[PDB]
């Protein structure tokens, strides 16, 4: 789990778009970790605020009828 | 409220919210809050006239 996604280092994403095509990482010793028996779950805050915007949008209405 | 300056535009509005607490208005006009917003308050400058407009488009209280 990646929480705070959206606040992060660049840098960070650089190694994250490698382990989701590459599936796999080498650290500082050589030695290569697997990924092919993980899943992968990162949490953003953004987004939301958006969702709340449509459930403000109008005096007692909201947008959860729409097409998911 | 259109008229002169220092002839009662603003002095005008004033007398309906304090009539509010006695019910003075009609139903219609009644349980409603009348708020005066000053113009020098307002993308970012109009997010806060849009949040006013919406919060207040289909309340209409």
């Amino acid at each position: 789990l990646f929480d705070e996604i959206e606040k992060a280092h660049p840098d960070v994403f650089n190694i994250l778009l490698q382990v989701l095509d590459d599936g796999h990482l080498t650290d500082t010793k050589g030695r290569t970790v697997d990924f092919r028996n993980t899943i992968i779950i990162m949490t953003s805050n953004v987004g939301a605020q958006e969702l709340q915007d449509q459930r403000f949008a109008g005096f007692g209405g909201s947008s959860d009828g729409q097409d998911y | 409220l259109i008229g002169e300056p220092g002839v009662g535009k603003t002095a005008i509005a004033e007398g309906l919210a304090q009539a509010i607490v006695n019910n003075e208005v009609p139903e219609t006009l009644k349980d409603k809050r009348v708020m005066s917003l000053d113009m020098g308050t307002v993308g970012e400058f109009e997010e806060r006239l849009k949040k006013v407009m919406e919060e207040i488009q289909q309340a209409g209280n």
